[PDB]
RNA sequence: UCGUGCCCCGUGUGGCGAAAGGGAAGCCGGUUAAUAUUCCGGCACCUGGAUGUGGGUUUUGCGCGGCAACGCAACUGAACGC
């Protein structure tokens, strides 16, 4: 019997416990009609914007058109956006801006302060190691999964991704995307109420804050 | 609901009904009460009949 | 006289459970749960527990009689049974289509995620449970490691992310009385958190601050008692905020920027003006906090131990006497990682705590990068 | 002999052998860096143990409430589920 | 504002003023935030780290020899068992003035 | 914890109505002008409550003995039943 390899058993089998506990209907007509003139309005939007042709930006997940068409969806699927209040950090080029302005009926983006990049990597803050969600609660997670490209320490992930420095794709690669809370689930005549209601399109600037701060 | 009334229904508590000045009278001077006060060490009272 | 019959006296008039108690108190279980906590009603033990129910077992709960006759008359109840009855309004205006009136009558709610406080106000419940300011200050322990616990936590149904601000406002305003008043006495490193000690009319206060990362929200806590417990520590730090600044003769609440806390300026964004020696440990001396050095502490005890030039990396937030790590007034840098300007003294953060607690300056050549640092000693074990 | 075997701050990692709630509460985990854990400096320190189930764990010790266990799913309501009247009587 | 410490019972019951219980072994009452100790520092002493890794290896060992003399005792009870059964089975197939 | 609920049970309905029916428990001696199983002295009992000490039980966890009738200072026992 070791003792060493016995102390590292039973704090093996703590930490495990530790994070176990913590992890057809019908259709109307004038639904069939509605989903075929979004579809349209979708097309004619895309079509312009294909015939149309470094800043950091936040950009949640939103309730949008039930039906997607496969482009945007694909751009959801690059930008990680799946679920609602999924929130991730992209920087600002020429091929983004156009995925942005494709995707802009699903999402709400805007410019991130100082403060919410803080709380967000602080707070909500995970890592994908082995293709898993580990939280970050060390810097030597950090460490050693970015630690050949100069990123020691949160506080270096905070700097290059608000200074979105040459290491932002690896960076905001390795950030796991932000699951955000729903502000309407603690009072129950407004339980089943979205937070964030379609329609304000385009770039809520540094209006995005507000939402970063009430879901955070 | 328990009650919680927008005015008291009497504005003054009437004072105790049985103080110690009601309740005793005056001691007894009869030879049978002197008797048993130094056969008995007892002291026999008139008392307020109301009283316990 | 009668003959008394059994069950009638004793244990059995003494004791009630947490069933008769909710249902003598006609409440709801969360409600009860909330207004225990609240006002200090704690579970007994009777000696014989078939005495006062025959069908008790080892996992009943037990109360004082009179503490559930005392809860009676608690004003609470009616403020319960409002929010209640508004709720239903509410829902009723929502269901009958009428917006403006359900906005209204949800402004009447006073709800913690839009106003940052206590659904319910536990004022007048501050000073029957602290019935003197030095009982306060000597449950500030409690309440000093449950607020900076909670001002690191994500936002939750149970304490919202308004409220966790307004937790986040009153530790950095309680830091900032410490820092005025430099009644900051002893600070630890463990390996579970920072201690601090603080020395406060005479009174010993102790309280342990997580390091700044990610906490883990495990289920074998109940969450949403300890935001009850939350509501009421942080109904008591404002007032005891309040009662700090008036006996030094400041205004509260400290007038706050909210552009500079946007900035990210946490100790920095707060204003003290006045209303209508180990404490110069560090007062000729101007630091540098690097980026991978703990700012909030390493701020909170240089400027409580003396120093007013504490710069830093513009990343760390606003508020820096300088940014330019080049800058030739900086005489001290505070340094983490393994080009050195001369004339500058390049310490590890170990070296501020042990000088702060040995009251005098550490040698820095056994603090400099890269180097073996000396053991760090617990400022508490005599 | 019976009068002298009658005359022959607290702790909280030895608890009392009775329960207050619904279970004893569990012995506190390890928490203690193993010395192929050592590190030398502060920015590479791994933290230990869990502030929020230390404050929760010193509140059932000092006995302001009592432990108690997560009830995930709650009994139902035992319902039965029956067609209305007017879709009953849905005629075409 | 407000500043505190400056028919409905205005006075409250001594049960109230009753102390609570408290957990501890030795019935004290334990302090909300205990005064940590040398060794839970995090660049601790040689001695202090050396005694609290002492103690919790010791504790380690004798946890590791209960739980594998409950094993034993386990195994031996289902061993007995098992032979009882066996037993049993083969007893069946026998059968089978003042 | 979808925290603002869920489960179990069925028996009905209250009061008055006996100083001879039913019913917890006090005897003896003495004492006054006049009361006394009520006063005094001695010696007890019943009902209810709290919480100790001794003794008992238990490492084969909730006693042992007798073939039995049953005994012995103790010697767990809720709902629901007989």
């Amino acid at each position: 019997l070791v003792p060493e390899t016995l102390l590292k058993k039973r704090k093996s089998q703590e930490k495990a416990r530790a994070e176990r506990a913590a992890a057809v209907i019908f259709k109307r007509a004038e639904k069939y009609v509605k989903e075929y003139r979004e579809q349209e309005r979708e097309k004619i939007r895309l079509a312009r914007i294909a015939k149309q042709q470094a800043k950091l930006v936040f950009v949640i997940r939103i309730k949008g058109i039930n039906k997607i068409p496969p482009k945007p969806r694909k751009i959801l699927q690059l930008l990680r956006l799946r679920q609602i209040n999924n929130g991730v950090f992209v920087k600002v080029t020429k091929a983004t801006a156009e995925m942005i302005k494709i995707v802009e009926p699903w999402v709400a983006y805007g410019y991130p302060n100082l403060k919410s990049v803080r709380e967000l990597i602080y707070k909500r803050g995970y890592g994908k190691v082995n293709g898993q969600r580990i939280p970050l609660t060390d810097n030597a997670i950090i460490e050693e999964n970015l630690g050949k490209y100069g990123i020691i320490c949160i506080e270096d992930l905070i700097h290059e991704i608000f200074t979105v420095g040459p290491n932002f794709k690896q960076a905001a690669n390795f950030l796991w995307p932000f699951k955000l809370s729903n502000p309407n689930g603690g009072f129950r005549p407004r339980k089943f109420k979205h937070f964030i209601e379609g329609g304000d399109l385009g770039n809520r600037e540094e209006h995005i804050n507000a939402l970063i701060r009430a879901m955070n | 609901l328990s009650r919680a009334p927008k005015y008291p229904r009497k504005s003054i508590p009437h004072e105790p009904r049985l103080d110690e000045h009601k309740i005793i009278i005056h001691p007894l001077n009869t030879e049978g009460a002197l008797k048993k006060i130094e056969e008995q060490n007892t002291l026999v009272f008139i008392v307020d009949v109301k009283a316990n | 006289g009668k003959a008394k019959k059994k069950g009638k006296s004793g244990a059995a008039r003494n004791y009630m459970t947490r069933t008769q108690a909710v249902k003598k108190l006609q409440l709801s279980l969360p409600d009860f749960r909330k207004l225990c906590i609240w006002k200090g009603i704690y579970p007994r033990e009777p000696r014989d527990r078939r005495k006062v129910n025959k069908s008790a077992t080892a996992s009943t709960t037990f109360y004082y009689t009179k503490d559930i006759q005392y809860l009676l008359h608690e004003p609470l109840l009616q403020k319960f049974r409002e929010q209640k009855a508004l709720e239903k309004k509410i829902s009723r205006a929502l269901g009958r289509g009428d917006v403006s009136n359900a906005a209204r009558l949800e402004r009447n709610a006073n709800l913690p995620e839009k106003t940052g406080k206590p659904r319910y106000t536990l004022n007048h419940i501050i000073r029957e449970r602290y019935p003197t300011f030095q009982d306060a200050l000597r449950d500030l322990d409690d309440c000093l490691s449950m607020l900076f616990l909670f001002a690191n936590l994500p936002s939750t149904t149970a304490v919202p992310a308004k409220m966790i601000a307004r937790c986040e406002r009153l530790c950095h305003e309680f830091q900032h009385y410490l820092i005025v008043t430099h009644s900051l006495r002893k600070s630890f490193l463990s390996i579970k958190g920072i201690y601090y000690q603080a020395n406060i009319q005479g009174e010993d206060i102790l309280w342990l601050v997580p390091y700044k990362f990610n906490q883990r929200i495990v289920g074998d806590v109940d969450f949403r008692i300890m935001g009850t417990f939350v509501e009421f520590y942080m109904t008591l730090l404002g007032f005891v905020n309040y009662r700090l600044y008036t006996s030094i003769g400041l205004k509260y609440p400290p007038k706050f920027d909210q552009v500079k806390d946007d900035q990210g300026a946490e100790l920095a964004a707060f204003s003290l003006e006045g209303l209508n020696d180990p404490s110069q440990l560090f007062a000729n001396f101007t630091f540098f906090l690097s980026r991978e050095t703990p700012r909030q502490p390493l701020e909170f005890i240089l400027r409580a131990f003396g120093c007013k030039r504490i710069g830093w990396d513009a990343v760390l937030g606003e508020g820096a006497f300088t940014t330019d790590e080049s800058d030739p007034r900086i005489t001290h840098q505070i340094i983490d990682r393994p080009g050195r300007y001369p004339g500058r003294i390049y310490v590890q953060p170990q070296w501020v705590w042990d000088s702060i607690n040995d009251e005098e300056l550490k040698p820095p050549e056994l603090y400099a990068p890269g180097a073996q640092l000396p053991p760090h000693l617990s400022p508490f074990v005599k | 002999q019976l009068a002298l075997q009658k005359i022959e701050e607290g702790d909280d990692t030895v608890l009392r052998r009775k329960q207050l709630g619904k279970f004893k509460l569990p012995e506190k985990d390890l928490e203690l860096v193993l010395p192929d854990e050592l590190e030398d400096s502060l920015r590479r320190l791994k933290p230990e143990g869990n502030l929020l189930k230390d404050r929760y764990r010193s509140m059932i010790v000092r006995g302001k409430l009592e432990a108690r266990r997560k009830i995930p799913f709650r009994k139902q309501a035992k319902t039965k589920l029956t067609e209305k009247w007017t879709f009953k009587d849905f005629r075409i | 504002t407000y500043d505190p410490w400056a028919p409905d019972p205005l006075k409250k019951p001594k049960t109230l003023e009753q102390k609570p219980i408290s957990l501890a072994a030795n019935g004290k009452s334990v302090p909300a935030v205990p005064k940590p100790t040398g060794g839970y520092s995090y660049n601790p002493a040689f001695t202090d780290y050396q005694q609290r890794l002492m103690e919790e290896s010791e504790k380690a060992i004798e946890a590791e020899r209960k739980r594998l003399q409950e094993l034993e005792l386990e195994r031996q009870k289902m061993e007995a068992a098992a032979r009882s059964a066996a037993e049993a089975e083969a007893a069946e197939a026998r059968a089978e003035k003042p």
